[PDB]
C-alpha cells in the first residue's frame, strides 16, 4: 500500500527499460530486502533479483538492481527485452507473502523486419506534421488526391484544391514552393487521436489502381511520477512550447467516468475545495509557470493535466502534459491545528513545522491573498523585517525549536480571518496552512487604553490575568524588529492580579509599544498590548 | 470492510465495518464485522530465548483490542480540555504474541574471551535495530 | 629467496569481543638480519616491536611488526600503509589495506536432528549453518540454557566460496553432540553467529524438542465477546 | 455508555442513550454531551442526583444521566460523547464515544490465518 | 540428509539441502550430488574438507556439503540424492533422497472457541 511507481511501460525488442519504485524512508525499510518478482498463474510469484545477492538464470548479464537510500527509491534495469517477458510484475519490500508490494504492467512489441517500405512522421499532438507524398509532373495538370481508407476502399473525401472532408474541418493549408519540381506537403495543426493512421496517398493519377504507403503516429505524454505524504505540498512545472505562450492555460484532473475537472484556469475560476491552499505564478519569457498544492488530503491522488487551450477546459486539439500523483498517508509530518480561534482584541500562537535536518534555514510568514490567482505576500521573516501596517502586533519566534516555530499576532480584528501560509528556505518544503477565525467573547489579560506619558516624572501601567494562569510564568516586553525582549522592572505583586511596570525616566527613547505576556517556559501563550506616547 | 476500527499489532488483529443499507423496508439493514488473525507457529511464551515452549494458547478480548488510550482534546464551552478514553490501561505489562516491525528486540548474554566474562548484546530482529 | 611483503586484517575475535586491535605487517626474504624500520602513516604510538625471527624451508629469517589501538580508525573507515628499509631490493616495498565495503549479512539457521538418531538413545547432533556473507570472517559459539560451552565441545570448519548466482559470498558450518536424555527433557540450546555486517554484531536462533520436526501441532484459538460494544 | 434498545428502534421516532458511572468517593460528579465534536445545551437530557450504593466493603457513589435523539441520524452514522469529570481521574477528564458501527451488529466474519512464516505482523 | 529450513521458502528464490557424514576413521572420503538419475556437474555443488571429532573414545572424522536447488524445482516433486564413498563400507556407496514431503507434520489441532 505505500508502495507505488509507473503502472505501465512500453518499449520494443533489442531496447533497455528503468523502472523506478518508491517506499517510506523509514529506518526499517531502508535496510530490508528488496526483489523484483513475476506474479505469474499457479499461485507463486517468484523472485526474479533480489538485493541481497541474488540474480537468477534467466536474468543473467542482463539486469541489476541498485537500492538509494537517501532517495528512497530503488531502480531495475533489463536489458534485451523478448517476448516471454511480457506480463504483470511486482516491486516491493520484505516477504512475498505479505503485500507491501506495488503492481506493473510490462507490455513489449514486435519491431519491423524486411519491411523498409515506410515512411514515419513522429509528433506529439497539438504540433504541426508534414505527409510528403511523389508529385509527378509527367501528370502535370492532375489532382494531387489523398483519400483515407477504412477498411480496404480508398474513400473519396479529401480533393486537393479546396474540397476537404466534412471533419477535417477548417485546418488544412498547403504551400507552394515546388510548381516546376516534385515539392508540395500538406502541413496539420492541432492533431487528434482520429487523425492518425496510413493514407492512400498520391499527385496525379494514371488510372491503373496505383498505391504508396506512408503512415504518420501521434503520441499522449507520458505521466511523471510524484511521490507525496499527508500534510504536505506539491508542486508542479507546466513546460509547454513557446507556440501556445499566449493562449489561456489551464490544470484539471482526470476522474473516473471520463471526466476531466477544472482545479485552475488563467481566466479566475476555482473549485470549492480548494479555496486558501493554491498558487499560479506569473510566467516566464519562454511559457512555463508553477503550481503550488498545500496540505494535501487523501483523495488527491490521480492523473492531473496541463495543458492550453481558448476557452480555458480540456477540448480536443490541445497541447497537453502530464503528472501522476500518490499521497503516502504513513507520513512523519506531524499533525497540527488546522483552525485556531480569536476574539476580538485577543491573540493567538500558531506552531509551524519543519524538518529537523534543515535547522540553519530561514522563515517566512504569509498571508494568502486570493485575489488574481494566488499571491503570498511576506508579512515577516527571520531575519529582521516586517510589513508595515502590521506594525507593533506581529513578531516570529524561534522557540521551542527542534520541530517548530511560533508566530504571534495579536489586536484582532474581524477581518483578520482568513488562510496564513509558513514556509522554509530549505531543500524540501512543507507548507502549513491555518486558518483564524473570529468568535466573539472577551480578552483573558486586561490592561488599560492607550497609555499617555508625563513631561518630568513616572508612569506605571497595570495587566490583570485570570485564575486559571496562576501557574502560568508572566513577563513584559518591548517590541521592534528583532522580536521582543523580556524586561527583568516587572514586580508581579498580587498572587493573583496585577503583573505592572514602570519607566524611570520619560525621555523619548522607548516611546514604543508594549506587551504583557504568559509562557509555561518554552511554549507562548496570550498577550495583549497598549502604545506609549510622550506629550 | 470499509472503515477500520483497530489495527493492533502487539496481539496482530484487524477489525473494520460497514453499513450496507437496503432501501426497500426501511426497518430493517444489516451491520457488517470482519475479524482477521494471524496466529504465529513458532514464537515463545516470554520473548526472550530460553523461557518456555510454543506458545499454543491464544486469546483474544475485544474489549482489549479495542482499547484506545492516548488522550483527545475537547471543546466545551470556550475552553481545551484533556480527556482520556478508557478505563482500563494503568501502566509493559501486556504480553505480546508477534514482533513489531518498527520495534527492535535485544537479547544479553554472557560469553568469554580468554579471561574474565563480558556482556554481549544480541539482536533478536536484525532488520530494526540498525544504529542510525 | 627474493622478499615479499604482505599487510593483514585485524583479527575479528578481537574486533567484536574485545579492546585491543592490533595491525601487522611482514616480510620474509630476510636473510639473518637487518636495520628494517617500518613506517605507518597515522603515527599516534607506533609502537612497531618486532621481536625474534622464525626459521622457512632449509633456514630463512621473516621479521614482522604490529601497530596497537585500532579501533575507531578500522570502523570509521580510515587506511594506513606499511613500508620498510632493507638490503635485498632496489626500492623499499609498500603496502595499504582498507576495511571492505559491498558486505552482506549472513543468513543463519538452526536445523534439528535427524529423525533416526532420536530412536537409537545415545546421543543427537545440531546443525548451525549460515550462508550468504561477503568477507570470509566469522565466529561460531553454542549455549546450553544461557551458559556458554567450552571450545572443546564442538567442531567448527572453515569459511568458503559457494558457486556463484551473481555476487560472491561464502558459508560455514558446525556441529555439536549432546545427550540423547537431555533432549527429551525439554532443555534449549542455541547457536551464535558474529559478523562485520550485523547490526549489533551478533544473532542467534534457538531450537528445542517442540519446536523443530514436533509430529504435533496443537493451538488452541478463543476469541472472547464478538458481539461487544468495540470502542 | 449503552447502546439504545432494540424495541425503541423498531418504532422510527427517538431513541435513548445512557451514561452511567459508578464507584466513585466523593459527592460531586459532572455529566455532558456531545453531537459530533459539539457540545449540545443542556437543556436537552436529564441528569439524576448522585447517591450511595450498597456497601462492598466501603462506601462509593453512583449518576447516571439519559438523552435522547433523532432515529435518523443515528442510523445514518453520527457520533455522540457522554464526558464525566471528577476529581480523582488524573486528567481530570474522561470520555466514551459510541456510534451505529460501534454496537451490536447483525453479521460476524470471523477469519483465522496461521502462518509457519514468521512472527513479525506486517 | 536434512530438509530445508521453512524460513527460506518464504522468499521464493532457492532451497538449501544439508549432507552430513561422521564417524569414520580413515579420513578420506567422496560426495556426489543428483537430481532424479542424473549426476550432477562438480561445479554446482560446495563441500568442506574432512575435519576430527571432538571424542574420548578413537579418532573419528567428519566433512558437510550444500547443494542449492531453484524453487520451481522444488515445488513440482522433483527428488534429489546424496552419495558418499568411503573404503569401509561394503558396497562403496550409500545413498540418501529428499523431496517437498517428509518435513510435514503428521497431524493439526486447532480449535476455535467463541466463548
Ligand atoms: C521475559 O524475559 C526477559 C529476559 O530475561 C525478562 O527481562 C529481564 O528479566 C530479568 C530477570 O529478572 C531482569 O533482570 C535484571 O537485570 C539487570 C540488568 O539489566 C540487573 O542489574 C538486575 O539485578 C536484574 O537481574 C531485567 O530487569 C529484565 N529486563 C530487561 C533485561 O530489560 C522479562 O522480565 C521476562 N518477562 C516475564 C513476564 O517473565
Ligand atoms: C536519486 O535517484 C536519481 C534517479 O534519477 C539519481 O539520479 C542519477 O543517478 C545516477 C546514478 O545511478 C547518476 O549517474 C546521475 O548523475 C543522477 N542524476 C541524474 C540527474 O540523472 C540520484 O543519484 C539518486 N540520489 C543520490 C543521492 O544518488
Ligand atoms: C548495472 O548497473 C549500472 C548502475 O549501477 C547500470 O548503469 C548498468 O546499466 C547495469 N548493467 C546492465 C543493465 O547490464
Ligand atoms: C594500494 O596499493 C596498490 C598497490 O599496492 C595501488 O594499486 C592502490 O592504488 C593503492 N590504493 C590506495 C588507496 O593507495
Amino acid at each position: 500500500s505505500p508502495i507505488f511507481g509507473p503502472e505501465e511501460v512500453n518499449s520494443v525488442e533489442g531496447n533497455s527499460v528503468s523502472i523506478t519504485c518508491y517506499y517510506p524512508p523509514t529506518s526499517v525499510n531502508r535496510h530490508t530486502r528488496k526483489y523484483w518478482c513475476r506474479q505469474g498463474a499457479r499461485g507463486g510469484c517468484i523472485t526474479l533479483i533480489s538485493s541481497e545477492g541474488y540474480v537468477s538464470s534467466k536474468y543473467a548479464g542482463r539486469a541489476n538492481l541498485t537500492n538509494f537510500p537517501e532517495n528512497g527509491t530503488f531502480v531495475v534495469n533489463i536489458a534485451q527485452l523478448s517476448q516471454d517477458d511480457s506480463g504483470r510484475y511486482k516491486c516491493g519490500l520484505g516477504i512475498n507473502s505479505r503485500g507491501l508490494s506495488f503492481d506493473v504492467s510490462l507490455e513489449v512489441s514486435q519491431g519491423p523486419g524486411l519491411l523498409n517500405d515506410t515512411k514515419v512522421y513522429t509528433v506529439d499532438l497539438g504540433r504541426t506534421v508534414t505527409i510528403n507524398c511523389p508529385f509527378k509532373t509527367e501528370n502535370a495538370q492532375k489532382r494531387k488526391s489523398l483519400y483515407k481508407q477504412i477498411g480496404l476502399y480508398p474513400v473519396l473525401v479529401i480533393d486537393s484544391s479546396g474540397y476537404v472532408n466534412p471533419n477535417y474541418t477548417g485546418r488544412i493549408r498547403l504551400d507552394i514552393q515546388g510548381t516546376g519540381q516534385l515539392l508540395f506537403s500538406v502541413v496539420i495543426n492541432q492533431l487528434r487521436l482520429s487523425d492518425a493512421g496510413q493514407y492512400l496517398c498520391q499527385a496525379g493519377d494514371d488510372s491503373n489502381s496505383n498505391k504508396k504507403n506512408a503512415d504518420l503516429q501521434v503520441l499522449k505524454p507520458e505521466p511523471e511520477l510524484v511521490y507525496e505524504d499527508l500534510r504536505g505540498s506539491v508542486t508542479f512545472h507546466c513546460a509547454l512550447g513557446p507556440e501556445v505562450a499566449n493562449v489561456a492555460k489551464f490544470l484539471c484532473r482526470q476522474s473516473s467516468g471520463e471526466n476531466c475537472d477544472v482545479v485552475v484556469n488563467t481566466l479566475g475560476k476555482r473549485a470549492p475545495a480548494f479555496e486558501g491552499r493554491i498558487l499560479l505564478n506569473p510566467q516566464d519569457k519562454d511559457g512555463s509557470f508553477s503550481v503550488v498544492i498545500t496540505g494535501l488530503r487523501k483523495e488527491d491522488a490521480g492523473r492531473y493535466l496541463c495543458g492550453a487551450h481558448s476557452d480555458g477546459q480540456l477540448q480536443e486539439g490541445s497541447p497537453i502534459q502530464a503528472w501522476q500523483l500518490f499521497v503516502n498517508e504513513e507520513s512523519t509530518i506531524p499533525r497540527s491545528p488546522t483552525v485556531v480561534k480569536g476574539v476580538a482584541g485577543g491573540s493567538v500562537a500558531v506552531l509551524c513545522p519543519y524538518n529537523r535536518k534543515e535547522s540553519k534555514s530561514i522563515k517566512y510568514w504569509c498571508l494568502w491573498e486570493g485575489a488574481q490567482n494566488g499571491r503570498c505576500p511576506l508579512l515577516v521573516d527571520s531575519e529582521g523585517w516586517v510589513k508595515a501596517q502590521y506594525e507593533g502586533r506581529l513578531s516570529l519566534l524561534e522557540e521551542p525549536g527542534n520541530g517548530t516555530f511560533t508566530v504571534i499576532l495579536n489586536q484582532l480584528t474581524s477581518r483578520d480571518a482568513g488562510f496564513y501560509w509558513c514556509l522554509t528556505n530549505g531543500d524540501t518544503l512543507w507548507r502549513t496552512t491555518v486558518e483564524i477565525k473570529i468568535i466573539e467573547g472577551e480578552p483573558n489579560l486586561k490592561v488599560p487604553g492607550n497609555v499617555t506619558a508625563v513631561l518630568g516624572e513616572t508612569l506605571k501601567v497595570p495587566c490583570h490575568f485570570p485564575c486559571k494562569f496562576s501557574s502560568y510564568e508572566k513577563y513584559w516586553c518591548k517590541w521592534n524588529n528583532t522580536g521582543c525582549q523580556a524586561l527583568p522592572f516587572v514586580n508581579c505583586d498580587e498572587n493573583s492580579r496585577l503583573v505592572s511596570l514602570t519607566l524611570n525616566l520619560v525621555t523619548r527613547a522607548d516611546e514604543g509599544w508594549y506587551w504583557c505576556g504568559v509562557k509555561q517556559g518554552h511554549f507562548y501563550g496570550e498577550t495583549a498590548a497598549v502604545y506609549v506616547a510622550v506629550e | 470492510e470499509r472503515i477500520v476500527l483497530v489495527d493492533n499489532k502487539c496481539k496482530c488483529a484487524r477489525i473494520t465495518s460497514r453499513i450496507i443499507r437496503s432501501s426497500e423496508d426501511p426497518n430493517e439493514d444489516i451491520v457488517e464485522r470482519n475479524i482477521r488473525i494471524i496466529v504465529p507457529l513458532n514464537n515463545r511464551e516470554n520473548i526472550s530465548d530460553p523461557t518456555s515452549p510454543l506458545r499454543t494458547r491464544f486469546v483474544y478480548h475485544l474489549s482489549d483490542l479495542c482499547k484506545k488510550c492516548d488522550p483527545t482534546e475537547v471543546e466545551l464551552d470556550n475552553q481545551i480540555v484533556t480527556a482520556t478514553q478508557s478505563n482500563i490501561c494503568d501502566e509493559a505489562t501486556e504480553t505480546c504474541y508477534t514482533y513489531d516491525r518498527n520495534k527492535c528486540y535485544t537479547a544479553v548474554v554472557p560469553l568469554v574471551y580468554g579471561g574474565e566474562t563480558k556482556m554481549v548484546e544480541t539482536a533478536l530482529t536484525p532488520d530494526a535495530c540498525y544504529p542510525d | 629467496c627474493h622478499p615479499r611483503l604482505s599487510l593483514h586484517r585485524p583479527a575479528l575475535e578481537d574486533l567484536l569481543l574485545g579492546s585491543e586491535a592490533n595491525l601487522t605487517c611482514t616480510l620474509t626474504g630476510l636473510r639473518d638480519a637487518s636495520g628494517a624500520t617500518f613506517t605507518w602513516t597515522p603515527s599516534s604510538g607506533k609502537s612497531a616491536v618486532q621481536g625474534p625471527p622464525e626459521r622457512d624451508l632449509c633456514g630463512c629469517y621473516s621479521v614482522s611488526s604490529v601497530l596497537p589501538g585500532c579501533a575507531q580508525p578500522w570502523n570509521h573507515g580510515e587506511t594506513f600503509t606499511c613500508t620498510a628499509a632493507h638490503p635485498e631490493l632496489k626500492t623499499p616495498l609498500t603496502a595499504n589495506i582498507t576495511k571492505s565495503g559491498n558486505t552482506f549479512r549472513p543468513e543463519v539457521h538452526l536445523l534439528p536432528p535427524p529423525s533416526e538418531e532420536l530412536a537409537l538413545n545415545e546421543l543427537v547432533t545440531l546443525t548451525c549453518l549460515a550462508r550468504g556473507f561477503s568477507p570470509k570472517d566469522v565466529l561460531v559459539r553454542w549455549l546450553q540454557g544461557s551458559q556458554e560451552l567450552p571450545r572443546e565441545k564442538y567442531l567448527t570448519w572453515a569459511s568458503r566460496q559457494e558457486p556463484s548466482q551473481g555476487t560472491t559470498t561464502y558459508a560455514v558450518t558446525s556441529i555439536l553432540r549432546v545427550a540423547a536424555e537431555d533432549w527429551k527433557k525439554g532443555e534449549t540450546f542455541s547457536c551464535m553467529v558474529g559478523h562485520e555486517a550485523l547490526p549489533l554484531a551478533f544473532t542467534q536462533k534457538t531450537i528445542d524438542r517442540l519446536a523443530g520436526k514436533p509430529t504435533h501441532i496443537n493451538v488452541s484459538v478463543v476469541m472472547a465477546e464478538a458481539d461487544g460494544t468495540c470502542y
